[PDB]
RNA sequence: AUGGGUAUUAAUAGAGUUUUUAUCGGCAGUAUUUACGAGAUGUA
RNA sequence: ACAGGAUCAAAUCUUCCUUGAGCGACUCGGCAGGCAAAAAAAAAAAAAA
RNA sequence: UGGAUGCGUUAAAAAAAAAAAAAAAAAAA
């Protein structure tokens, strides 16, 4: 290696971290964080999302705590759980995946719902929100330790992104995670998520033991361990306007998404004008100087966060539809066929 | 002009590759290096010889004597012109902060405007 | 850079153009203008800059407000940028509205003030613009003639007043175009309402009128002869400026009658009131030619204006060109043959500096002139004739009617490059 | 120089003079020759130092569309608002996006902010506000040399504030790959440039030079400021870059590239003395170059181009040549030294002759506007007034040969009645035909005066006739402008289209003065000639007679009278300024018109010439006029007048 | 937009690697011989080079029809020029985003008791 | 010049251009960063 | 910055006053450079295409 | 065509020196 490469230390550094400086530092990195947001000017609403059965347990819990009783209750009383109990007290209620699935449907409602209504273009939704898959993988012959170096390399990409970082070790037992998020990319996918703002949003590491051999030594036998555990991801598919406002106005692109973008200026499979056209995202330059521009032209009030938005999506959703409708025609599918498929 | 207006400094303070003011003659080894250059294409070209100097790839120029005369009286002015801009910066520039560039005293290294390494 | 330049911070106006050129291109229009008139207003030549902002405000110029027009072009004027390639496309604009023609933006059609205004801003740039000069004038001369149609008298000076009768006299007496018309126009129009007119414009129309236009015509003559009447009723309302054009005025007219005794009587008025203004050490005007008007055809100047007007002639010397210099030589001259010593000595010392700005003759008239007024300090003369000599040998100049090194016992006292030691102190 | 600059600065009798304002012309810029820089390549190896940091597909600066008028609305809600904007401003409030055609037309669909006549749905809007054709075109940065031309064309093809962006990154990648184009490639993209910086151009009334004919409210003329012959097309840096590419390719251009090139140098008003000193060399009659290989309209172009060019070339080499006096060092010893002692051609003749063969040879295959700019640039002035220093008399004959040919072929050829900015234009190179035969007949006489001292006419009249009578034409057909002698209406165009028509009666009289001259040239032999430099020189001499026109006399009287009719209700405002005193000189051979012109010359005093402003005295003094004003500027201004 | 290079959509197209420095434009297009390009050569044939100019030994050659590229690349996979056999590939995308289908990873990878291998 | 239509030097709004070594082999892929203003009391 | 100011006004080449110390000094502001590759005892050594 | 070491050679002077890693009228980042 370089052998003069500088190696980062998040606790100690020569130009001084002792904790009133970091206080003053974290305090200038939020000021910076903060001030690379636009925002816009004018919008008509301000909603923002809600889990509806969350909520409902959360009333039926309460109201069973309040009362002593289940809702609806009148003669008889709630009856907690105990050892050996074969029953769920709240077994009335979902389960968490039950609860992510009626998730996923809201939002598919509340999509097709925001096809038909007016000033759909001028409302702020927030960070939250989307689509959100819990997916689980056990039996993996490593520790706490490794899990959480591996995890930490890959907790807020985006997928492919995620894909990549792990693929680059070549280590031979993270292809256990490999193996996982494969197929979760695969699985929501063929839900019909977009993987192309599918990310990484949490992990939860869950021992389940370790299987323990004799080692025999000059005085005594040890116990080498190996260790088992599982691991669980949360993977989030990103609401179009929370999609626009992280790629378009913070700059935070995936590399992947960029490298394909360079490859493909690089050999030639696109025209000239793609290199205005991905200049938005292509390298830090550009993203550093187009950020630049939009905060000029938003301070000189030229820019326009809703028609940038609106033109983004546009953009975005006819790519996809193209996408769709040509891979269709490739099969010889005949017009009645084309036509009833966008229904 | 009843009321003097006075041109802006900027142009002499401001020290960069972009403006010309203050790099037209940096460094002043190839600023030589350009007028001896200057002067033996205009000797071997204006001033023929008979034979191609091959200084350079050659070009179309006027042969006719009346008309090479002009030329030489054009780059004439233009020689005269940069060497008495050169002396009256030079001497600004020793009024104002006594700065003064020579020529080189010795040979060595980064007066060839070359780096010093062990070979 | 608008607040700055009005606050007079010409260095931090000038620093901040590092930071303003790579902008202009992403500024408005308006902004733009705003900028070229302040860098104009304090006098600082930027033409990086300006080059700049006209190569900004190219594809925009059509669409510009007059009054913005009117500020980026006094912006040129001030600096005394001479880019006729803009002033020609702005009058070509201004024509074209106006024949069209015939609260934050302001608005596309002009005026005859925004007219005036570019006319006077061509003036200072000495831009010539004949086409742009007979619509001025034929526009001038339909005002003048509706302002006499008028009959009711509250709506009389609606499209004009005095002043821009005196500005458009002061464009076309500076570009040296002589509009016959529209000149009898203006003094026919002075003659009809002189009672409106103020003296101060009453002067400077005089002056204007009768260097530019002969005094033997009959109606030229007869307008002079009323405006020097009121003129001389109105002197103790005059100052500095006035005053002197006055006093050329009275003596470049040709009256009727009492031809001496107007010019004379004129000039002691106005010796009067010089000495009524000791203090007024702000107005500008031109002090050499006063001297020279009250010293002349063998006039003697009264001693206590003439100190008052050499004391006063030093703030004037910045803004002296050759002919001023040679003017207040000759004027010191002629009083000697009274004398002001540092007066000549500043003069002889100035023109040593700027010897390059003058001619041969007047170079050598400059010379005479000095040593003739009572000769200046060696310092100045030893130089003086060798740069005198050294122009003659350049120019090839030799009239038909025509020394040693410095010593530094020559040098001045007050400064110590003599390497004597004087008993006192140095009381910084 | 500081000191020259304050010189002009100090000085009350300098002026830059226009009497319109498409008089003003880009400064004239000479060229110097190229040579080796490393010094400039070593601010290049500065400048490309951090190339690797950066984006290897866009490292420039991506382009800022330009900024509306008025600042938008404070809440910047253009979409909620609804308004259709303009391109630039909808890829500014899109954050410069793209907006291929499809995206557009599906934007127009949906929502009116999109609908704005600048945003064409089968084109788009570009990246940053690129309009109509323009919008599918590629930037020209990332365009590879091979391909620029086609891209140039392609641009060209369209004819909006948007457009500059594009132009200005054409030029700068042409600056760029200079040494990469083929030399004909680059000709021909300087030369749609420089079509598409001056499109809708308009030419000086007084200037001879042009580009292409005239013929391809009231009238066919409209001014645009921001096409003002003002603006030169295309910039300076790209025509010195470019010299060098020519100077070394120069063999390698066909006769119409380079009388492209030559158009093109001209327009911009350039000119680099060695480019132009081996295109005259190059070309000569049967050198290895044929100027017979040219076409009429091609050999008229460049010998325009090279007049107009080298002119200014030896105007600004005097002018240089007499401020090298203040460059040069002097001596106090030198200076000691004097008191103790005290005690116009710029035509090789091999290039003029072949030319004038040329003409000689195919007089018959021209049309008016080829064959009368060529004869007028080729006569210029001739030294008529001094007399290698002059040109073989031969050339001069086979000139006039030439003309009269043309003429007689001309007369037969029918015209063509478009608009009056046409005929005006026409009218106008009629005139200056006329100029250049009369300029001919007296080169030709003078020299035989001269050789008398040591030891044409139909064609003429032809000119005449037709120029006093479509003059005339014009006047009534034109409409009436206000006189000199709540705004008033006075249309520019009306305006221009006036001056046209006064400077084709201008030279038209100075060419009926130089055949008086002529004509009265044939002791005698020297007397002649001193009267005809007297004359010309404005010195005191016997007024000058119509006899001495003989077959002409008519033709003047109806001329004069014809100059008259129209200066009696134009006005005399609109003259050109070089041709005063020919009118005067015109109207004292022929004795309200009269009072115009003294007027107007009263107006115009401080911007004429010495030699006019004697004429005009001598002029004036033989008729009997007793203009007040006239006699006042005469006799009161101008010491170089009034002393002598 | 005429040039391959300006289209927003590009022409199927094949991908040659094993091209000899000599290999032209010209070249290839005879190699191509009898099958229809998207245009003359200089446009339908574009040899890939470095930033000095130094050939690559790889071209991207454009066909009128996907059908005509996969005709020329069966039948001239693994063909002379220059005496070396040149290698064809397809270089474009099918849409159907077969790169989602990635094979299962080895959770049994037991390196010291397989053979010797350059995976 | 009873004096400034007056004498001299506008490159003026444009002083603008890529050197040398070198038969052949090799590197150059990315990220961070400048409006921590209340454009605005918008051009009078 | 000779940038602003005063005066019966300065040797060419400012008689003075102001500029809290003209930002410590001199520069830059499309400046600045963490990692990879390629090299590499500290360092130094490749302009871009 | 070279590398390391001493069994080889040189110095034994400076300490307000050689040198360094935090320009600081910035008193609530």
């Amino acid at each position: 290696p370089n052998t003069k490469r500088r190696i980062r230390d998040p606790f100690w550094r020569r130009s001084g971290w002792w904790r009133w400086r970091q206080q003053e530092v974290k305090a200038m990195n939020r000021s910076r964080a903060f001030r690379r947001h636009l925002f816009p000017r004018f919008t008509t609403e301000t909603v923002s999302f809600v889990d509806a059965a969350e909520a409902e347990a959360k009333r039926f819990k309460e109201i069973v705590a309040e009362t002593g009783r289940y809702p609806g209750q009148t003669v008889n009383f709630f009856v907690p759980k105990v050892e050996g109990a074969k029953l769920d007290p709240f077994a009335a209620l979902p389960s968490r995946q039950k609860r992510l699935k009626l998730r996923r449907k809201a939002v598919r409602e509340a999509e097709e719902a925001e096809k038909a209504r007016e000033d759909a273009d001028f409302v702020w939704r927030g960070k939250g929100g989307g689509r959100v898959w819990e997916e689980r993988k056990a039996n993996i012959p490593l520790g706490k330790k490794k899990l959480l170096l591996y995890c930490t390399i890959i907790k807020g990409l985006q997928i492919t992104d995620a894909i990549d970082w792990l693929s680059s070790l070549c280590l031979h037992r993270v292809n256990y995670l490999l193996n996982l998020l494969n197929a979760s990319r695969k699985k929501i996918h063929e839900q019909g998520g977009d993987i192309s703002r599918v990310y990484v949003e949490s992990y939860m590491l869950n021992i389940q033991g370790q299987i323990k051999r004799p080692q025999f030594r000059l005085r005594m036998v040890n116990l080498i361990k190996t260790w088992k555990f599982a691991v669980v991801l949360r993977f989030r598919e990103y609401p179009m306007d929370e999609y626009f406002h992280k790629l378009f106005i913070l700059k935070h692109v995936p590399r992947s998404l960029t490298t394909d973008m360079r490859l493909a200026l690089a050999g030639q499979r696109v025209g000239l004008h793609a290199v205005r056209d991905w200049y938005p995202f292509l390298d830090s330059k550009t993203r550093f100087f187009h950020r630049k521009r939009l905060k000029w032209l938003d301070r000189t009030r030229q820019f326009d966060y809703c028609l940038a938005r609106r033109v983004f999506k546009s953009k975005y959703e006819e790519n996809c539809r193209r996408r769709k409708i040509q891979v269709l025609q490739a099969r010889g599918a005949s017009d009645a066929v084309i036509e009833e498929a966008n229904l | 002009l009843r009321h003097r207006v006075l041109p802006s400094s900027l142009p002499n303070r401001l020290f960069s590759v972009d403006n010309r003011e203050t790099t037209r003659f940096w460094p002043p080894p190839l600023q030589k290096e350009e007028d001896e250059r200057r002067g033996a294409f205009v000797e071997s070209c204006l001033q023929p010889s008979g034979k191609a100097s091959l200084l350079q790839p050659p070009q179309c120029l006027p042969r006719a004597p009346s008309h090479l005369a002009k030329l030489m009286e054009e780059e004439e002015r233009l020689r005269l012109y940069r060497h008495l801009k050169k002396e009256e910066r030079d001497a600004a520039t020793l009024n104002k902060f006594g700065i003064w560039a020579g020529e080189p005293i010795a040979d060595t290294p980064a007066a060839k405007m070359q780096p010093l390494v062990a070979r | 850079c608008v607040y700055l330049a009005k606050l007079n911070a010409t260095g931090d106006l000038q620093d901040l153009s590092r930071f303003l050129i790579p902008q202009v291109e992403a500024y408005f229009p308006f902004q733009l203008c705003l900028l070229a008139h302040a860098f104009g207003s304090v006098r600082l030549q930027d033409k990086v800059l300006f080059a700049a902002i006209d190569e900004a405000l190219r594809p925009h110029l059509s669409e510009l407000p007059a009054a913005m027009l009117v500020k980026l072009t006094q912006g040129y004027a001030g600096a005394l940028v001479h880019n006729y390639g803009l002033l020609a496309r702005v009058s070509l604009l201004l024509q074209q509205r106006v024949s069209r023609a015939a609260r934050h933006s302001g608005p596309l059609l002009p005026t005859l003030h925004h007219l005036l205004a570019f006319g006077r801003v061509c003036a200072d740039l000495k831009y010539q613009d004949f086409g742009y000069l007979e619509m001025l004038s034929i526009q001038m001369q339909a005002a003048f003639r509706a302002d006499l149609a008028v009959s009711s008298s509250r709506e009389t000076f609606q499209r004009f007043s005095p002043f821009s009768v005196q500005e458009l006299v002061e464009i076309f007496h500076r570009l040296k175009v002589n509009d016959v018309s529209l000149l009898l126009a203006a003094l026919r129009h002075v003659q009809a309402r002189m009672h409106d007119y103020p003296p101060s414009c009453v002067a400077s129309i005089g002056f204007c009128t009768a260097q530019m236009l002969p005094c033997d015509a009959s109606t030229v003559r007869q307008v002079h002869a009323q405006m020097l009447e009121v003129l001389q009723e109105a002197v103790p309302l005059l100052d500095l400026c006035s005053l002197g054009q006055l006093a050329a005025f009275a003596k470049k007219a040709k009256p009727r009658r009492n031809r001496s005794a107007l010019r004379s009587s004129v000039f002691e008025a106005v010796e009067a009131r010089v000495l009524e203004l000791q203090g007024d050490g702000r107005t500008v005007f031109d002090v050499g030619r006063l001297l020279e008007l009250l010293s002349l055809n063998g006039r003697r100047v009264s001693e206590e204006a003439f100190h008052i007007l050499c004391r006063q002639a030093h703030r004037h010397h910045d803004l002296f060109e050759p002919q001023d210099f040679c003017r207040l030589a000759r004027a010191l001259a002629r009083v000697k043959c009274l004398q002001a010593s540092s007066l000549v000595n500043a003069l002889a010392r100035r023109t040593l500096r700027q010897e390059d700005e003058f001619s041969p003759r007047d170079f050598l008239s400059l010379l005479r002139s000095l040593t003739l007024a009572g000769p200046p300090d060696r310092v100045y003369a030893v130089p003086l004739k060798e740069k005198l000599r050294r122009k003659q040998v350049l120019h090839n100049y030799f009239p038909a009617s025509q020394s040693e090194q410095l010593l530094e016992s020559d040098l001045p006292p007050s400064s110590r490059q003599t390497p004597t030691l004087r008993k006192g102190r140095l009381l910084l | 120089s500081v000191a020259s600059r304050i010189h002009f600065l100090n000085s009350r009798t300098r002026f830059q003079t226009a009497v319109h304002a498409s008089d003003v012309a880009p400064p004239f810029l000479l060229l110097p020759l190229a040579s080796p820089r490393p010094l400039l390549a070593y601010h290049h190896r500065f400048r490309t130092r951090n190339r690797k940091r950066g984006s290897r597909f866009h490292p420039h600066p991506l382009p800022l569309p330009p900024p509306p008028l008025s600042p938008p609305r404070s809440d910047a809600a253009h979409l909620f608002a609804g308004k259709p904007l303009a391109a630039s401003a909808v890829s500014t409030a899109a954050g410069q996006q793209t907006l291929p055609p499809p995206l557009l037309r599906h934007l127009q669909g949906l929502f009116p902010v999109f609908r704005g006549p600048e945003c064409d749905p089968s084109c788009g809007v570009g990246p940053a506000g690129e309009a109509a054709g323009l919008a599918l075109l590629p930037p020209p940065s990332l365009v590879e040399p091979r391909h620029l031309e086609d891209l140039a064309r392609r641009a060209l093809q369209t004819r909006c504030k948007s457009d500059r962006l594009f132009w200005r990154e054409l030029a700068a990648r042409v600056e760029k790959v200079r040494d990469l184009l083929p030399i004909e490639s680059l000709v021909r993209l300087l030369t749609i440039l420089t079509l598409n910086g001056a499109s809708g151009t308009v030419r000086p009334v007084k200037q001879i030079f042009q580009a292409f004919e005239t013929q391809d409210n009231r009238t066919g003329l409209r001014l645009a400021s921001e096409t003002l012959p003002c603006v030169r097309p295309l910039p300076p840096r790209l025509l010195l870059a470019s010299t060098r590419e020519f100077l070394e390719d120069l063999k390698k251009l066909s006769p119409p590239a380079t009388a492209a090139l030559a158009a093109t140098f001209a327009w911009s008003n350039c000119a680099s003395s060695a480019l132009l000193f081996a295109l005259m060399e190059r070309w000569a009659w049967r050198t290895q170059g044929h100027l017979g290989d040219f076409t009429p309209a091609d050999f008229a172009l460049f010998v325009s181009a090279l007049g107009h060019l080298l002119s200014q070339q030896e105007a600004t080499q005097v002018k240089y040549s007499r401020q090298a006096r203040h460059l040069r060092e002097i001596s106090g010893k030198q200076i000691m030294a004097a008191f103790r002692e005290q005690k116009a051609w710029y035509f090789t003749p091999a290039f003029f002759d072949g030319c004038c063969r040329f003409m000689e040879t195919r007089a018959e295959s021209f049309s008016l506007f080829s064959f009368a700019s060529a004869a007028r640039t080729l006569v210029e002035n001739l030294d008529t007034v001094a007399l290698v220093a002059c040109p073989t008399p031969d050339s001069v004959e086979a000139l006039a040969k030439a003309i009269s040919l043309f003429v007689a072929s001309w007369d037969g050829g029918d015209k063509t009645h478009g608009r009056l900015a046409t005929r005006a234009a026409n009218l106008l190179l009629v005139a200056r035909l006329l100029r250049a035969a009369s300029q001919c007949e007296l080169y030709i006489h003078l020299h035989r005066a001269l050789r008398l001292e040591a030891e044409t006419v139909g064609a003429c009249k032809t000119l005449l006739e037709h120029i006093s009578c479509e003059l005339g034409l014009l006047h009534s057909e034109l409409e009436a402008l206000p006189l000199l002698n709540g705004f008033v209406h006075i249309s520019p165009d009306t305006v221009y289209v006036r001056n046209e028509l006064l400077a084709a009666a201008g030279e038209s009289a100075a060419a009926v003065v130089r055949l008086h001259h002529a004509k009265s040239l044939l002791l005698s032999t020297g007397a002649r000639v001193d009267r005809v430099k007297r004359w010309m020189r404005g010195q005191q001499a016997e007024r000058m007679q119509l006899e001495m026109l003989g077959e002409l006399k008519s033709e003047a009287e109806h001329l004069a009278d014809a100059i008259d009719r129209v200066l009696r209700e134009r006005g005399a405002a609109g003259l050109p300024t070089e041709q005063l005193a020919d009118l005067m000189e015109v109207f004292a051979l022929c004795v309200s018109s009269l009072q115009a012109l003294s007027s107007e010359i009263v107006r115009r005093y401080a911007a004429l010439d010495v030699n006019q402003k004697r004429r005009i005295k001598w002029a004036t003094r033989q008729m009997d006029w007793k203009d007040p004003y006239l006699n006042h500027c005469l006799g009161h201004f101008t010491a170089a007048v009034t002393r002598q | 937009t005429e040039p391959i290079s300006h289209m927003q959509e590009k022409p199927a197209t094949l991908r040659l690697r094993g091209l000899p420095y000599r290999t032209t434009a010209e070249d290839i297009a005879n190699f191509f011989e009898g099958y229809s390009l998207a245009g003359p050569p200089d446009e339908a044939i574009q040899l890939h080079r470095r930033m000095d100019g130094r050939p690559t030994g790889w071209a991207s050659v454009y066909f009128e029809s996907e059908q005509e590229a996969r005709r020329a690349k069966q039948d001239k996979h693994r063909s002379y020029l220059h005496g070396r056999y040149i290698e064809i590939f397809i270089n474009f995308e099918t849409g159907e985003l077969e790169w989602i289908h990635q094979p299962q990873l080895s959770e049994n990878v037991n390196r010291k008791h397989h053979g010797k291998d350059n995976r």
